RNA sequence: ACCUCGAUGUUGGAUCAGGACAUCCCGAUGGUGCAGCCGCUAUUAAAGGUUCGUUUGUUCAACGAUUAAAGUCCUACGUGAU
RNA sequence: CCCAUAGUAGGCCUAAAAGCAGCCACCAAUUAAGAAAGCGUUCAAGCUCAACACAAAAAAUCCCAAACAUAUA
């Protein structure tokens, strides 16, 4: 019974106005800003795989995060079998 | 309390004990956890 | 207690599956329905909108709204209407970075973010992987003119996907 | 701060298309017409085939000898594919299938009539050999668990190891040899003839050197 | 109590039978006389 | 976790027969006794026996499995047939197999079959005759019948208490006896009226397993801001289920009137007044006499409905 | 921490806590504030108030248990280890508890 | 050492810590080289469980055995000294560290027999009944097998099992 | 019998006292090596990650003026993130940084008598601008949070002395 | 196929039994899908007890009625110069 | 030993199956936490962990030498 709400389908309207931005009915589509408005840390971002344990200097919070992480992945398979 | 040649605890509750002789485990949580070294 | 749970917005049901769950604690299910209703009218009907109970020792409730899930705000903004059945082997949907943007500047100021004060830098790389695991590929710059070539080809394989799924309807009822 | 330390990455590991041991059958395709002499030597001393890994890096090594017929087999095949991962883990059988004839007569049956009907087959296997090789995107302390438990129905004293913990039990026996300080060993002896000691021992003592004693192996011996 | 099937000293099922420490000893002395035999044979 | 005994699936195993010797005797005179091997002992059978001391079929258990007959021995020695395993099972209970009714168990005394035990092979010494002077052969042990059975007991309750959650209907019960809950009422005459609850729509699952009950009690909170709309869904999903079952007799119950004394809505189901309704609150226990004296007489005229049926009243 | 939860602050009325961070006898003192202060205890008796005074007058620090029935313990931390204060606070509170039941 | 007094007055129970009087390590070890207490003096493979003087310095007024890290030992010598300690009190040549005795508990009379060199504790020992033969004898322990390695000035080393 | 058995074969005597005599005898070494003095154990490389708090640590005592040193308390975590909302909104961060890491900073350095403070879980309450006033009543909702002292402007203070910085 | 072929026929019963405990009953004690009665299972316990009949040479078994129970065995498959 | 808040009931498929019916991907806020290694739920809830900090034995007349860890081989 519950479904989840009519998403309009077409390319204009996509690219020109966000849909899941407004969630009020008496409020209207947010229209996108140019790239120029927007900031610059917003289009240096990682959009592909993540950077892998060599990739990374070691003296960053970033690269221990990943080495915390593949122990804890270590640590799961060992306790799997016991 | 069953007898067993090799006592091994079933639970984080379960805990070894030496008592006349033998080793015994004991749980107060799950009593049927309860064995005697045979 | 604490209840949490993603309820439609404006569409709570006396029944399943929430009524067993506030049955259980003695809240009474007519009264919640009439309150979240009430409250999630300005909201468009159907929203997922996760939702956090609080319990008093009387059987007294007061609902909390928190923001929409970003799964609701990734598909809309790209046009899917349903998530990838698989995931890098597949695009699913396609949206900019200045979606995410707009995303996450009204996503940000739910009660998880606010409590944790973190600037919006944070919130979008959190929004990113997101989108990753719904199947939606995300580019920095994007134009009508490649993303009607994706939309066109994406119906393609999702006709595919009913051809394969009403296969195995069909040999279902052979069993 | 607790320790943090790299750990090895399996990725460039590839996995067989068929990780899971082949079923095996209770006889060959090819029944033999002939039956064959017991020839108990075949399961004596060393084993002089497959004593080292070939694809995967862990295996039960057998430390003694004997037969493993179909029931043996099958016990290792479900027990092993039923406990590993079939996307990070893979297994091959290095012993053959059963092929030696076993004959056994019928029951109440007295001195003499000829060697008896072709009852089973078996494996004769020698201590030192390897029964099944595992390997792929997991470390040993994974396999280790069943592995111990596969190996410990063998009908035989088996141990489950590894390339590096293999190498060391051999590196050991090496070591514990040479720093010996007893002056007088086995070896030496048994081929001196010292004592007139060959009236007790046998032909194979001379290889041997007092670690094989029947069908059993003795790592402790120097 | 304590019966060993069959005769003492044969058999499948036999009386086992211990080295005590003076037998240790005099087989060792046996060795080194011997082990002194092959250096006088090897000149 | 207490709950009362309900349909509950069981596995019987029937013993199994031995097989036989197959030997031949000897004597140092004739040197040739002949075959010797006695017969097998015959597998113990299971039996549901039908007990009226056990009102509650309480004696559940896991497995039942029959004693396997004896082997039989040499010098013709038959071996000992397996002893019988006996269950107890309420009046009335219902066996089947999950596919069609089996059975039924009319009053106490009653023994049905639900598992035989396998027959005792023949010996060798069974095939000697004058022809055949050395028989050898021996016959297997069949054996036992292993099958899986679906206890269903008619749960006792000439009252079902039905309704929402969280209207009371556990605290009621518990009130008047001082996953279906059932008590007892007793009464003036030495007279026992059960009544029956399922504390968790409501499913289909609690509908069938409630329609085993010969008067229904719908019961209604007085905070409940619209009582005649729960009335009617309680009454629709039941009427879904089967409209025979609001064709039993009812008895709408307003409960939790201690504290609330919403009169507000008391008087809206007297407004109504589609029959007559009892007003109480199971907490303190106010006006429990009146309803119970009033359940007495509705079940008297059950017992006239069951000498048409023609089954015993349930001991009253 | 989960040794007292299991036992709970329910006879306690009021625990007070004072030590001087400068100093370096205070350690144990620190680590009692803090298994008093989990949410698992205080979550038992809310009722029950704990309370920290900090204060460089350079004294020696004690611990100041008030219970229901009006007695008192104090606990001098400079000496004694959290592992100490804490058997012996857990042992009134059983003491305590039973007598007034 | 330190110890802990509770005095109560005025319904107030105060609990203090106060500093005793604590023995200082004798000066100028023979082995200074030594890890742990027990070869720093040479008393290696040196003592038995009848040297109530060095066990009574590793032990608390109730007899228990102290910990390890306290005291400093090694791993090895410190199981040695444990089963000394434990055939000491079997012995009866610890009299002063007796257990503890409750208020208002006052022991049997127990039949008084003496003993050492004991291994197990006398109320968990069943009699040995059937010996068996004599290549499968069943031998009493004797002593403890920790102190195997002791200087035995006697030819015929130490019988552990009788 | 056969020269083979699956039971283990009796040896024969002069074979089992030639095993006996001919048994494996473990090196001794004239004084054990535990009691022995044990070499100096090699160097240990520094792990990257405590190379990287130093250089966040030694910036915090550089970039920000004010530095409150508190016990950080078994706070729940709802009650815990609650207070740093709280000071986040008088930009008032709440850093912890472990003892082991921070005491060496502080062993040589202008700091150096802040050391006996740092005994146990500790947290570190800091700002750019010294809120002290703002952020003593959000502290004085918990009468059990002690406040152990700060440095202020290079300047050493007790809880006292923030409480008449504030006033 | 080792002992007995220069006087034990074997089976069963009667008589009287000694012994093992891997306990059928009585005793003590854990667990239980042990509410209570009944049960199941495990540890401990061999001091005491362990029925009478029909057909059958019977041992055994079938069923007849009981009993707290109608134990598994060994002893020259106990005992036949009783 | 202590501790555990969060982008979220990650999507697919499923009456709903949420870290734990299955599966595709396994990124990520935060000093520091598995798109979960086990239990418990029709499903949820609840829980732990990973994270920051601090090696046996029993048969039948009745067990079976007596015993003894310490004086130089
Ligand atoms: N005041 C009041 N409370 C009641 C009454 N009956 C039940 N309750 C409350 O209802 C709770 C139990 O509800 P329950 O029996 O499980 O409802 P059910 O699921 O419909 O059977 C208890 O905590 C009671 O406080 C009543 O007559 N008066
Ligand atoms: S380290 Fe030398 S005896 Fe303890
Ligand atoms: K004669
Ligand atoms: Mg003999
Ligand atoms: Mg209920
Ligand atoms: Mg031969
Ligand atoms: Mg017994
Ligand atoms: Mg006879
Ligand atoms: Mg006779
Ligand atoms: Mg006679
Ligand atoms: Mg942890
Ligand atoms: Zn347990």
């Amino acid at each position: 019974a519950l479904k989840d709400p009519d998403v309009c389908t077409d390319p204009v309207q996509l690219t020109t106005y966000a849909m899941g931005v407004n969630i009020y009915k008496e409020g209207q589509d947010v229209p996108l800003k140019p790239d120029a408005e927007y900031p610059e840390w917003l289009f240096e971002m990682n959009l592909g795989p993540p950077k892998t344990l060599e990739e990374l200097d070691p003296e960053s919070r970033e690269y221990w995060r990943r080495l915390r992480k593949q122990n804890i992945w270590r640590h799961n398979r060992l306790s799997k079998n016991k | 309390f069953k007898n067993k040649t090799v006592l091994k605890k079933r639970c984080k509750d379960c805990y070894l004990v030496k008592r006349r002789g033998r080793w015994y485990v004991y749980c107060k949580t799950h009593p049927r956890h309860k064995q005697r070294q045979m | 207690g604490v209840i949490r749970a993603i309820v439609r917005a404006g569409l709570a049901m006396p029944g399943p599956p929430l009524g067993p769950v506030l049955g259980q604690r003695g809240v009474s299910i007519n009264q919640f329905c009439k309150e979240f209703n009430e409250r999630t009218k300005d909201i468009k009907e159907g929203i997922p909108l996760p939702t956090k109970i609080l319990v008093k020792p009387d059987r007294t409730f007061e609902i909390k709204i928190g923001q929409p899930t970003v799964s609701y705000f990734l598909k809309a903004a790209a046009g899917i209407e349903k998530g990838a059945r698989q995931t890098g082997k597949e695009v699913a949907g396609l949206v900019t970075l200045k979606h995410v943007y707009e995303i996450a500047r009204i996503k940000a100021q739910d009660e998880a973010f606010a409590l944790q004060d973190v600037p919006l830098s944070s919130v979008v790389r959190s929004i990113i992987g997101s989108a990753r695991s719904l199947g939606i590929r995300v580019v920095k710059d994007l134009s009508s003119e490649e993303l009607a070539a994706f939309q066109k080809e994406r119906a393609i394989f999702l006709a595919a996907q009913k051809e394969a799924d009403l296969a195995a309807q069909e040999e279902a009822a052979k069993k | 701060v607790k320790t943090l330390l790299p750990v090895p990455s399996f990725e460039d590991v590839s996995i067989p298309e068929k990780p899971k041991l082949r079923f095996i059958e209770r006889a060959p395709l090819v029944p033999k017409v002939r039956r064959e002499p017991k020839n108990l030597s075949d399961i004596r001393g060393p084993s002089t085939e497959a004593t080292e890994f070939t694809e995967g890096n862990f295996a039960i090594l057998a430390l003694g000898g004997g037969y493993l017929h179909w029931g043996h087999f099958e016990m290792m095949r479900l027990t092993i594919n039923r406990s590993m991962d079939p996307k990070n883990m893979f297994a091959i059988w290095r012993v053959p299938a059963p092929f030696k004839p076993i004959t056994r007569k019928s029951v109440g049956h007295r001195m003499g009539g000829g060697k008896g009907a072709i009852d089973h087959y078996v494996t004769p296997v020698k201590a030192g050999r390897l029964v099944v090789e595992m390997g792929g995107r997991c470390e040993f302390e994974e396999v280790q668990g069943f592995l111990d438990q596969v190996a410990h129905k063998l009908p035989f004293a088996a141990k489950a190891v590894s390339r590096g913990t293999l190498e060391k039990m051999r590196k050991d026996q090496e070591e514990r040899e040479r720093n010996n300080q007893n002056p007088w060993t086995f070896e030496r002896i048994a081929t001196a003839n010292m004592l007139g000691i060959r009236k007790v021992l046998s032909p194979y003592d001379l290889t041997h050197k007092g670690k094989y004693w029947g069908k059993f192996y003795m790592p402790k011996r120097v | 109590r304590g019966r060993i099937p069959g005769r003492q000293w044969i058999g499948k099922h036999r009386r086992p039978r211990f080295v005590s420490l003076r037998a240790k000893q005099n087989m060792i002395r046996r060795l080194e006389i011997e082990a002194e035999n092959h250096y006088w044979l090897s000149m | 976790k207490r709950y009362f005994v309900d349909y509950r699936r069981v596995l019987v195993c029937g013993g199994n027969g031995g097989a036989g010797a197959s030997c031949f005797h000897s004597e140092p005179r004739k040197e040739f006794g002949g075959p010797d091997g006695g017969d097998g002992g015959n597998g113990g059978h299971v039996i549901l026996r039908v007990d009226q001391q056990v009102k509650s079929l309480s004696s559940v258990l896991s497995r039942y499995q029959g004693f396997s007959g004896e082997d039989g021995g040499s010098k013709n020695c038959f071996g000992r047939s397996g002893a019988v395993l006996y269950i107890r099972v309420p009046v009335g209970t219902l066996v089947k197999e999950g596919g069609r009714v089996v059975a039924d168990l009319s009053c106490v005394g009653d023994e049905y079959i639900a598992a035989l035990g396998g027959a005792g092979g023949k010996g060798n010494r069974f095939f000697l005759a004058n022809n055949n002077r050395a028989p050898v052969t021996c016959t297997p042990g069949q054996p036992g019948q292993q099958r899986v059975l679906h206890l269903e007991l008619k749960t006792v309750a000439h009252a079902g208490m039905v309704g929402f959650p969280n209207a009371g209907k556990s605290s009621l019960l518990r009130a008047i006896s001082n996953k279906p809950h059932v008590g007892i009422v007793h009464y003036e005459g030495h007279l026992q009226i059960a009544v029956a609850d399922i504390p968790g729509g409501l499913g289909s699952a609690f509908l069938r397993h409630i329609e085993r009950c010969r008067f229904l009690l719908f019961v209604v909170d007085l905070s409940q801001p619209e009582p005649w709309t729960q009335v009617d869904d309680l009454k629709y999903e039941l009427e879904m289920y089967e409209k025979g079952l609001s064709a039993r007799p009812h008895a709408i119950v307003a409960n939790k009137i201690d504290l609330p004394e919403a009169q507000a809505n008391l008087s809206q189901l007297r407004d109504h007044l589609g029959q007559e309704v009892i007003v109480l609150s199971a907490l303190t226990g106010e006006n429990l006499e009146q309803l119970l004296l009033h359940l007495k007489v509705l079940y008297d005229a059950y017992a006239e409905a069951e000498l048409g049926q023609g089954r015993q009243p349930l001991r009253w | 921490a989960a040794a007292l939860a299991r036992l709970g602050l329910r006879p306690v009325k009021q625990v007070r806590v004072q030590f001087c961070p400068f100093e370096k006898n205070v350690e144990s003192t620190r680590t009692f504030l803090q298994t008093v202060s989990s949410e698992k205890v205080r979550s038992t008796n809310l009722n029950c108030s704990v309370i920290a005074d900090v204060r460089h007058d350079g004294s020696e620090p004690c611990v100041d248990v008030l219970f229901g029935d009006g007695h008192r313990l104090i606990m001098r931390g400079a000496h004694l280890t959290a592992l100490e204060m804490l058997t012996a606070f857990a042992s009134h509170i059983r003491a305590r508890d039973a007598a007034g039941s | 050492f330190r110890e802990v007094v509770e005095t109560q007055e005025g319904k107030t129970t105060i609990i203090e810590g106060r500093i005793t009087a604590t023995p200082k390590e004798s000066p100028n070890p023979p082995n200074p080289s030594g890890q742990c207490p027990i070869c720093r003096w040479n008393l290696k493979h040196k003592y038995n469980y009848d040297d109530v003087l060095l066990l009574s310095q590793f032990i608390r007024p109730h007899g228990g055995m102290l910990p390890r890290k306290i005291t400093g030992l090694c791993q090895e010598e410190h199981r040695k000294i444990e089963e000394c300690v434990k055939m000491a009190h079997r012995a009866g040549l610890l009299p002063n560290h007796r257990p503890r005795l409750p208020e208002g508990v006052v022991p049997k009379s127990k039949p008084q027999l003496n003993r050492y060199l004991t291994r197990w504790a006398p109320g968990s020992v069943k009699p040995i009944y059937k010996k068996g033969p004599r290549w499968n004898r069943v031998r009493m322990p004797v002593g403890s097998p920790l102190l195997r390695d002791n200087v035995c000035y006697s030819r015929t080393p130490w019988k552990l099992y009788h | 019998s056969k020269a083979v058995t699956r039971h283990r074969r009796v040896m024969h005597f002069q074979r089992q006292k030639l095993m006996a005599v001919t048994e494996y005898i473990p090196p001794k070494p004239a004084i054990h090596p535990s009691c022995l003095p044990s070499p100096p154990s090699p160097p240990q490389e520094e792990i990257g990650l405590i190379r990287l708090l130093r250089r966040e640590i030694a910036a915090v005592f550089q970039d920000n003026r004010m530095i409150a040193v508190c016990q950080n308390v078994a706070l729940s975590a709802e009650d815990k993130l609650l207070m740093r909302h709280q000071l986040r909104k008088h930009k008032i961060l709440m850093k912890v940084f472990p003892n082991q890491v921070l005491k060496p900073f502080l062993e040589d350095s202008k700091y150096q008598n802040l050391l006996p403070l740092f005994v146990g879980h500790n947290m570190l309450l800091v700002s750019e601008e010294p809120k002290v006033k703002e952020m003593v009543r959000i502290l004085r909702t918990v009468p059990f949070l002690p406040l152990l002292g700060g440095c202020i402007d290079d300047t050493i203070l007790s809880r006292q002395g923030f409480i008449n910085y504030s006033k």
